[PDB]
């Protein structure tokens, strides 16, 4: 409900790309192996399951 | 300092000359300069006419 008033400052650098992704393009992949086994979804590098 | 630019991402097709050369760069400066080195006398030729 109602809180006492705020008064918020956020810095953020939203400066980390590069060769930025496109809006359209979707590849699906399926693979074999014995562990992860479902789907997992790959935004970018970072997230990658071990 | 375009190709630090290109690496940073920041798009330089309607900037100035200008523009480009006073761009915020960090810290990083980058500069370039041209000098002639003179040397002592090796090779000396002469030819006469009588």
């Amino acid at each position: 409900a109602i809180g006492l008033p705020s008064i918020n400052i956020s810095f953020k650098e939203l400066a980390t790309t590069v060769k930025e992704r496109s809006a359209r393009g979707i590849i699906a992949m399926v693979l074999k192996d014995a562990k992860a086994l479902g789907l997992n979804e790959i935004h970018e590098k970072e997230d990658i399951p071990v | 300092q375009k190709s630090y630019l290109k690496s940073k991402g920041v798009d330089l097709s309607y900037m100035t000359l200008q523009e480009i050369k006073e761009a915020n760069t960090g810290s990083k400066v980058f500069l370039k300069a041209k000098i002639k080195v003179l040397d002592a006398m090796e090779d000396i030729d002469l030819s006469i006419e009588i």
